[PDB]
């Protein structure tokens, strides 16, 4: 929920976060999900400000309005962003990794979003199951599996969660050939 | 029925969308009815079986 | 003067108005002055009665 303000004089649409403070002069014009719930990788912040100022009024950008009198000249507004950058995964886990019993498989994920305490998570699904099982201990980015056994095969999924609520995940299926004992 | 369509390209690119990655197709029409003789229309209203 | 006019219909139909029923007409020009000898232009000021 990115909150947008708007000052009618300077024509600056400050896209604040959910807990921002509206600048002296600007007025609340609405809220929109920057990572759109349904199509998450199609619209940008501009594509959300336009949908917010269309339902506004040139006479006073505080009361709602429509087509004959609304803020649709999208050249004078200057979006001034002060909302934390979306949690994006710069380097996701490989689609597939495959070693032999005894080898060392390492998985690494790099996240570039907005928060101080970017905490991590790790789960594990056996390749016949349905629910994810918590990988105890490893909670910091790179997960190292040394002397990997056959039972430690399946699908591993990281979950990079920021400070407030945002989370991004990425999976990596792991296979291990098992020579006879 | 009047139909207006603008396919994406050099026909939808403008100062608010310099690239032109959108289109639309709007259909509008004008309709009206004048009843000269209400006596010549009969309506019987009843319920129907489920 | 430069008068630019777009009639409602084909021309003025963007995402904002798919149906397209808004026109306009804009006039614009360019004016400037150059006082070659600002000594032959004299202004005398006073008040006037009701």
């Amino acid at each position: 929920e990115l909150k947008v303000a708007f000052n009618k004089d300077t024509y600056v649409a400050t896209v604040l976060d959910a807990s921002g403070s509206v600048p002296s002069g600007s007025v609340n014009v609405g809220t929109f999900f920057h990572p759109d719930e349904t199509y998450p990788d199609s619209y940008v912040i501009y594509h959300g400000v336009r949908e917010l100022l269309y339902k506004r009024s040139e006479v006073d950008p505080a009361q709602p309005g429509f087509w004959p009198e609304n803020i649709t000249n999208m050249q004078a507004v200057t979006i001034d962003n002060k909302a934390t950058a979306r949690l994006v995964l710069n380097t996701s886990l490989p689609r597939v990794v495959s070693t032999i019993e005894g080898g060392k498989v390492t998985l690494s994920v790099v996240a570039l979003g907005g928060k101080a305490p970017l905490k991590y998570k790790w789960e594990f699904r056996a390749p016949n199951a349905s629910t994810w099982t918590a990988v105890s201990g490893q909670t910091t980015a790179n997960l190292v599996l040394d002397n990997i056994d056959a039972d430690k095969a399946g699908e591993y999924k990281v979950t990079v969660t920021d400070a407030a609520g945002t989370s991004v995940d990425s999976t990596a299926l792991v296979a291990v050939g098992a020579y006879p004992p | 029925f009047n139909v207006m369509t603008k396919m994406p390209g050099k026909e939808t690119a403008d100062r608010n969308d310099p690239y032109g990655e959108t289109g639309f197709s709007s259909i509008k029409w004008y309709y009206g009815i004048l009843v000269k003789r209400p006596e010549r229309i009969a309506v019987m209203k009843a319920v129907a079986p489920l």
